């Protein structure tokens, strides 16, 4: 996917200040409480019973650590996501077979995360830049089904 | 459907947007404009730069059929006919587009009422828009 | 919505289904496995193969309940309210994996039902069986 | 996308028995009737305003003949979609702004035309191996989107 210079800066000086140890569970337990049928990839993190309970699942936020960095790793090589995430690709899609619309999903939840964490900062044309850069993660996280 | 708790929450957030209400509409579709290109083809006769006025009328427009919406959230096919009947049939809007302005205001909401937006809100406003846009597309003919 | 046209086209269309009603539901169950393989996760009891009789009395339970859609066409939310519990809560069905349902039994009635499947009744069975999804995903919880 | 050599013949065998001057006009034909927001694109077709109207409007039966001409030049070249799409990538997504969604729901309306037309004989495996192929379409006309 190709973000302009002033996409890529204001892209990458917001990514500085996110919380790297949080805002990866906050997106995964509020995909878990959103979409709850998301639930059903996720029964060996045990209490998903409510709101509470899925935000302070230490699985939760120990699991959403690891997705963050993998959006991180996508942010280092935008001109090359297919090859980021071919070994994720087969994960989701061919050992998981999770629906690619929920890729999007999550995509778009991390996206209310950084507009929850960063407020008048996540301007309209910095969401727009990350509106590319959660589908060209999405697309890529696909491509084993396409 | 909309559970009770659904109800109280989306009418505590909603609440609190207040005097801000259109100024969150214009921000939500300026952020859908932007952010999802294709819906630019909608508004030919709207300047979509920032600081429009017409996005900022047709924003306060949204937001009084939302407020409309959550006035009447158990009323709400029967509240918003007349606008379902106009996306639909006159305008034809692709029912794509309403998640893609769902979404964009959830994150005008989500960037304003940082207090607000809980994960058990966020799934309360949620449901509340995939509700109002289920309705607006209800009338494809 | 679905205009009385429509109710007629889809009651008309499904009468012409009679005795291979189990059958053509079986048929649009492996269609899905075949066409769109996620969806064969939900069914790990099952042996999905060619002939299994695991999925023609599946079938015939799928419709069984389209059949009791079209004949409480204007009462759905509640002909069908425990199924929407049953696939939202207890099996947490994705919402997508409806429209690939639906479209395997479009398929399915287009094979079978030639004179019947004009481009009118295609479009009421189309509306038919998204509001038959919209019912079974109303109860995400 | 990859299909198996008995998918190739299957797909290979039932598209030699397409009639190509009606096939895609009933595709597009139906799309305008049962997606009826797709009409907003052609509105210099004239009469849309039945069913009837809409599938024998003669401009709907020429214009769908041309997209049938794209699928079977699709079939011809299915590990390169990409390039083969690119021009029509450029008019659907730059030029025309058509939300992808609608590239995907016309390569459903397309089998289940090809389904109407050759019954018992459009099997579930037949089916499937024409699913990768519309699903492949639809993502390389898309791909000036991502
Ligand atoms: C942009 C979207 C996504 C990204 C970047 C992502 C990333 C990841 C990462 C980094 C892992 C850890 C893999 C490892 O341990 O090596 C993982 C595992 C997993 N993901 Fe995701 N994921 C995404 C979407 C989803 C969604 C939507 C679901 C389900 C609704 C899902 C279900 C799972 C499951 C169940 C595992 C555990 C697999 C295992 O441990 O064997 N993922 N994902
Ligand atoms: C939450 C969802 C939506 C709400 C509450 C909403 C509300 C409204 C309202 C109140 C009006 C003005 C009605 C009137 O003046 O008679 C309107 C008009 C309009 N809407 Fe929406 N709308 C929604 C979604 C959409 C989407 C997704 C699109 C397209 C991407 C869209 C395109 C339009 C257009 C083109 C007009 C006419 C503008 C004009 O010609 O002046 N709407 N909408
Ligand atoms: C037109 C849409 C659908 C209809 C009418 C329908 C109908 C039914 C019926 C009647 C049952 C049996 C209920 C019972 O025995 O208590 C059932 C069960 C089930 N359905 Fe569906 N269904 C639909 C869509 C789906 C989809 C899209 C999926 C997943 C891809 C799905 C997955 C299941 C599963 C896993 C079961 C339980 C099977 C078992 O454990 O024995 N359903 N459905
Ligand atoms: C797999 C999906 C599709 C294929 C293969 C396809 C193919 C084509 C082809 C071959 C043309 C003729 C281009 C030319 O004259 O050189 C065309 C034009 C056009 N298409 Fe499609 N199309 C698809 C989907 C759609 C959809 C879903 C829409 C709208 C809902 C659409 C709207 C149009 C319009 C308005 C034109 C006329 C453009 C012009 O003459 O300037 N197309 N398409």
């Amino acid at each position: 996917v190709h973000l302009t210079p002033k996409e890529k800066s204001a892209v990458t000086a917001l990514w500085g200040k996110v919380n790297v140890d949080e805002v990866g569970g906050e997106a995964l337990g509020r995909l878990l409480v959103v979409y709850p049928w998301t639930q059903r990839f996720f029964e060996s993190f045990g209490d998903l019973s409510t709101p509470d309970a899925v935000m302070g699942n230490p699985k939760v936020k120990a699991h959403g650590k690891k997705v963050l960095g993998a959006f991180s790793d996508g942010l280092a090589h935008l001109d090359n996501l297919k090859g980021t995430f071919a070994t994720l690709s087969e994960l989701h899609c061919d050992k998981l077979h999770v629906d690619p619309e929920n890729f999007r999903l999550l995509g778009n939840v991390l996206v209310c995360v950084l507009a929850h964490h960063f407020g008048k900062e996540f301007t309209p044309p910095v969401q727009a830049a990350y509106q590319k850069v959660v589908a060209g993660v999405a697309n890529a996280l696909a491509h084993k089904y396409h | 459907v909309l559970s009770p708790a659904d109800k109280t929450n989306v009418k505590a957030a909603w609440g609190k947007v207040g005097a801000h209400a259109g100024e969150y509409g214009a921000e939500a579709l300026e952020r859908m404009f932007l952010s999802f290109p294709t819906t630019k083809t909608y508004f030919p006769h709207f300047d979509l730069s920032h600081g429009s006025a017409q996005v900022k009328g047709h924003g306060k427009k949204v937001a009084d059929a939302l407020t409309n919406a959550v006035a009447h959230v158990d009323d709400m096919p029967n509240a918003l006919s007349a606008l379902s009947d106009l996306h639909a049939h006159k305008l034809r809007v692709d029912p794509v587009n309403f998640k893609l302005l769902s979404h964009c205001l959830l994150v005008t909401l989500a960037a304003h009422l940082p207090a607000e937006f809980t994960p058990a809100v966020h799934a309360s406003l949620d449901k509340f828009l995939a509700s109002v846009s289920t309705v607006l597309t209800s009338k494809y003919r």
